[PDB]
């Protein structure tokens, strides 16, 4: 079940996509499964903006639009 | 025994005085606020609006639907609590 | 009794305080202290088992023998006792007070309101039917019978609410119009008193069940 | 007299349809669904913009949210 | 007085409304009406489209509208 | 006794109190009893399910008063 | 900081920077927490963009769902 | 408190005699209550109601016969 | 009594016919304009009718203030910079004040947005070409002394001077 | 736990009242409607149209959670 | 139900066509379902006009509420 990934998810690398256009790249820590994402050491790449960094940010999960996960994350014992 | 509504203690303290909000078309709305619902749902009677360029008119009273909204600014008075 | 023998006893009193909030609107119709519907269906959702007493509705001097709903809600219920007098409860976890209505020598048996509500007709051993205003608390009407009356229905129709049927002691059912006091048509055709009548056509047809 | 929605749409499941999205997109599709959210699915079906007719699709999954026709 | 009761008020008396719909949808359907639910759908029958960029009407028969796509409802008049 | 049976829109189980103090429910589809709750201490005749109220019995005694549940 | 009761107590006593849905971006104080993502804002600014201006503000209550983006960082605060 | 008040200027707009009845009758006391109308059997006439009867009788003698728009408006 | 911080909040605000917001400070003693910027512009209206203010100054920098009444006062001044204090104001009524010169309403040329304005009372009234000298100096003016201006009065103020 | 009941809107029916919709539109109309789906109900209304002139709206209904905006022409006592 | 559409999907290792609100087109391989139609995108190909873009995504995660149209190609080249 999907509840599962989201609340084993954490340390990994993702890069997140907001409503606005916009592109955000930044590792989690956070353990629960309401899909609330927690992020240290940001990077930002607003739409028609210049990109700017962040030492942390915190983002509604349901906002997000979609997110990018990476190569060594093996999501099949994740989405069982 | 019950202790739930704590944002609902907050609401009803936010009653009888004045609220600024926002809509998805883009205006500001300023108003007196009695009225409050555990489904968001609140009601202002009378109201003054304001556009972003330079017109504005006065509201007897507004009503406002609590899950197809922008949020609602509460009065100072709720930090004494 | 006569008219001026029932209003020379004082048999009706005012004593209601909160007959007005807000509005002068009704207060008996409209749930006014109250926020649920002020109409409501026959079936909200799927029942559900019961829970608990609300209060025991303090008041009356003797025993109670009959309820009746108030039209279209649930809201209001209406009481009638062996006192001879009838009052009205408030049932949605409510325990205010309402108007008392009393006019009979001996104990009420039955009260219909009729079909549009502002009106309630009560049957009593005294052998008389009487007409009572809900918001004005008057009577001013009294029809006289031969025999003992032992059913009353009103018409199932808006318009026909003026006529209704009296099962008597004597075996006959007689059709009166509230309006007149008239014996409009006799239906004589049962064995023994006629218990209770009942319609299986609207304004077309009744059935009539008796000692028959 | 009158009929309900969902044996309205078992009427219409089967049938050949008329489909158009809320953006300006139409489509022709065949369709069998029941789920609590009233989603729809449809099956090799034919892309239509702006009363022009643009592709044939094989199956299409589209959220009940954004649809608003479904009649034949 | 009820929406649902006024939608069998509206197909009792074969009443011709017209119905709008919400978010970015700029189109108008007058069309006759037969379905009832407690979430007030509708089902809309012989019906005609009205294109705002054009003002051209074709004919429709007998499609289902949910009643949460739906805006106002009221009693069709003639446009052009 | 002229015990007030009634039959709300639930009719599919019907309803009916009696001098026992006790209520009874039967089911029309198997024709089987099937009900359990009990009013008021003392021989009463009266009983009405609430016709818009989904979980809700009203009853009255002749002791002067009237009870819900 | 999202939701979790715990985590919002931590970051208590701090300044707080919100971003929404219109562009906006907003620098704030922040003493309260609702489960649901309902949070006080208190000593807030506002920026817009036709050029650019500011407004001073009165205190604020935020709902999460509306917020886009949310950061934490700021010295010790005032009362 | 209520009076009828006849004779009053038909060609004032609507916004601009509300403001003007509202500045007159304020200024000769705390009374704000007025609705105006315009359509044909309503045109040139307003009714009108006073917070007190004192305020009212100043009010009512000074613009008893007075030219407003240069035309006499009545009271009653 | 006096126009202190407390007077603002203990006196009724109120929505008036016109559905703007109005503040009362009527008859309340007050000898000069003082300590209005606690209002912060939040009132559409400002009433200080039977008061005793000696002049028209020391308001502070009011926006949303569209109509001020000032009738039975005793102002005989106006202060030059009431145009930058309320530069939006459009109804400034001095009903049954002591205005007697011209002087004074050079202040309110300055105010371009004004609009309606009353002298009713005013010894100004009684002056030589008193009309005319508003029409010519106040061409935004629409109504004065509650009656219209005539396009034949408007031609003829603006012959006499040039 | 209990929730919360409907509105007074008894103290603003069967009033007289204009209301406003996207995209600049005005509508004038009366109003007696109410349910727990909290919908509303318009009757003897005019529109105003932004492209057009005005219609009569014949006993008009609009759903709740799509449009809620009014403007009363009867002050509230 | 449309999850049938999904859980075959998945389970073939097919390829699908998806298409966004506005500007982006999107190909990629699928495998999670749920009742709010959340999915989880592997190997997926990222084609938009801004100048013709391309970039690649080995994994991709898709949140059901911000929903997009799915077209199924199987026709595309599998893995």
């Amino acid at each position: 079940k999907l509840v599962r990934f989201l609340m084993k998810l954490s340390h990994e690398t993702v890069n997140i996509e907001l409503k606005n256009g916009t592109q955000v790249s930044g590792t989690i820590m956070g353990v629960d499964v309401a899909m609330n994402t927690h992020l240290r050491a940001v990077s930002m790449t607003v739409k028609n903006k210049e990109p700017v960094k962040l030492d942390t940010l915190s983002i509604r999960g349901n906002n997000i639009r979609y997110i990018i996960l990476p190569d060594p994350l093996a999501l099949d014992t994740l989405l069982i | 025994m019950t202790s739930v509504g704590v944002p609902i203690k907050i609401l009803h303290e936010a009653e009888g005085h004045m609220v600024t909000l926002e809509t998805v078309t883009g205006e500001v709305y300023r108003g007196k606020l009695s009225e409050a619902e555990d489904n968001m749902n609140c009601q202002l009677a009378e109201t003054v609006v304001t556009f972003r360029d330079g017109r504005s008119h006065q509201l007897d009273n507004v009503f406002i639907r609590g899950n197809k909204i922008r949020f609602m600014i509460l009065p100072d008075m709720l930090k004494n609590a | 009794k006569e008219d001026s023998e029932q209003m020379a006893e004082e048999s009706s009193t005012l004593h209601l305080k909160e007959a007005e909030d807000y509005q002068g609107r009704s207060f008996l119709v409209p749930p006014s202290f109250t926020g649920v519907n002020l109409r409501e269906d026959y079936v909200p959702e799927r029942c559900f088992v019961p829970k608990k007493l609300v209060h025991t509705y303090r008041g009356h001097n003797k025993g109670v023998n009959f309820l009746q709903w108030f039209p279209k809600s649930a809201h209001l219920f209406l009481s009638c006792s062996m006192d001879t007098k009838i009052k009205l409860w408030e049932v949605y976890d409510r325990q205010r007070v309402v108007r008392t209505y009393a006019g009979h020598k001996l104990p009420v048996r039955e009260v219909a309101f009729n079909n549009e509500g502002t009106e309630f007709l009560s049957a009593s051993f005294d052998r008389y039917v009487k007409l009572w205003d809900t918001e004005t608390g008057q009577v001013k009407q009294r029809f006289h019978t031969g025999h003992v009356p032992y059913c009353l229905k009103y018409h199932p129709d808006d318009d026909k609410n003026h006529m209704f049927l009296v099962g008597m002691q004597n075996k006959k059912i007689i059709q009166w119009d509230s309006r007149s006091g008239e014996i409009v048509q006799e239906y004589d055709r049962h064995l023994q008193a006629v218990n209770s009548i009942t319609f299986f056509d609207k304004n077309r047809r009744f059935a009539s069940t008796s000692d028959d | 007299q009158p009929v309900n929605p969902k044996p309205f749409l078992n009427s219409l499941t089967g049938k050949f349809v008329v489909c158009k999205l809320k953006w300006g997109m139409e489509y022709k599709g065949v369709l069998v669904a029941v789920d609590s959210y009233m989603n729809l699915q449809l099956a090799h079906a034919e892309e239509y913009i702006d009363g022009n007719s643009q592709g044939n699709l094989g199956e299409i999954l589209i959220r009940c949210n954004n649809v608003l026709y479904v009649g034949g | 007085v009820q929406p649902v009761n006024l939608i069998f008020r509206y197909l009792q008396n074969r009443t011709r409304v017209q119905i709008w719909l919400y978010e970015d949808v700029t189109h108008r359907l007058e069309g006759y009406i037969i379905g009832f639910d407690e979430f007030m759908n509708v089902v809309f029958d012989e019906a005609e489209e009205v294109n705002m960029k054009t003002k051209g009407r074709n004919k429709i028969g007998r499609i289902l509208l949910k009643g949460d796509n739906i805006t106002l409802i009221h009693a069709a008049q003639q446009e052009a | 006794y002229a015990c007030n049976i009634d039959f709300s829109p639930d009719q599919s189980f019907l309803i009916s109190g009696d001098a026992d103090g006790k209520l009874f429910i039967w089911d029309w589809r198997t024709h089987k009893i099937v009900g359990k709750w009990k009013a008021h201490d003392s021989t009463c005749i009266a009983a009405l399910w609430h016709p818009h109220e989904k979980s809700r019995m009203i009853t009255a005694g002749w002791d002067g008063l009237i009870k819900m549940w | 900081t999202i939701s979790k009761n715990n985590k919002m107590m931590a970051h208590l006593n701090y300044r707080m920077k919100i971003i929404l849905q219109d562009g906006r971006t907003f620098i704030g104080f922040f003493k309260a927490f609702d489960k649901h993502m309902n949070i006080l804002l208190a000593e807030c600014e506002e920026h817009r963009q036709i050029g650019e201006e500011k407004r001073i503000l009165g205190l604020v209550l935020v709902r999460g769902e509306h917020i886009v983006s949310m950061t934490v960082d700021g010295p010790p605060p005032r009362d | 408190h209520t009076i009828y008040v006849n004779n009053l200027n038909e060609k004032v707009k609507k916004d601009e005699l509300k403001r003007s009845l509202h500045m007159v009758f304020t200024q000769f006391g705390e009374i704000i209550q007025l609705m105006s109308f315009r359509k044909e059997k309503m045109r040139g006439q307003a009714h009108i109601v006073f917070k007190e009867v004192s305020s009212a009788s100043n009010a009512l003698r000074a613009l008893q016969g007075f030219p407003f728009y240069g035309k006499p408006m009545r009271i009653q | 009594v006096r126009l202190t911080t407390e007077l603002f909040a203990e006196r009724p605000q109120f929505v008036n016919s016109v559905n703007m917001r109005e503040i009362n400070l009527r008859g309340q003693k007050i000898p000069v304009i003082e300590n209005m910027g606690v209002t912060r512009d939040q009132f559409d209206v400002i009433d200080l009718t039977d008061n005793d203010i000696r002049k028209l100054d020391n308001f502070p920098t009011f926006s949303r203030l569209n109509t001020l009444y000032l009738h039975n006062n005793r102002i005989n001044y106006i202060a030059p910079d009431i145009a930058t204090k309320l530069p939006n104001l459009k109804t400034l009524a001095l009903t049954n004040n002591n205005i007697c010169e011209l002087g004074d309403i050079e202040p309110l040329a300055e105010c371009k947005k004004l609009e309606y304005v009353t002298f009713i009372g005013n010894p100004i009234t009684h002056k030589d070409n008193y009309r005319m000298y508003m029409i010519y100096k106040l061409p935004t003016v629409r109504v004065i002394d509650f009656n219209r201006v005539r396009l034949t009065e408007r031609e003829a103020a603006k012959k006499m001077f040039k | 736990m209990s929730k919360t009941h409907p509105p007074e809107l008894k103290k603003y029916m069967d009033k007289e009242m204009d209301l406003k919709l996207n995209g600049n539109r005005r509508v004038s109309g009366i109003l007696r409607g109410f349910d727990p789906f909290m919908n509303m109900v318009i009757d003897e209304a005019v529109e105003y149209q932004k492209d057009g002139g005005s219609v009569n709206l014949g006993m008009t209904v609009i759903r709740g959670n799509s449009v809620v905006i009014m403007e009363p022409k009867e002050r509230i006592s | 139900g449309p999850l049938s559409i999904l859980t075959n999907s998945v389970k073939n290792n097919h390829q699908v066509l998806i298409n966004c609100r506005n500007n982006k087109k999107l190909l990629g391989r699928v495998k999670a379902f749920d009742r709010h139609c959340n999915m989880v995108l592997e190997n997926v190909k990222e084609m938009w006009t801004e100048v013709a873009k391309d970039r690649f995504i080995s994994k991709m995660f898709l949140r059901g509420d911000s929903v997009i149209l799915v077209v199924k190609n199987p026709l595309a080249q599998a893995e």
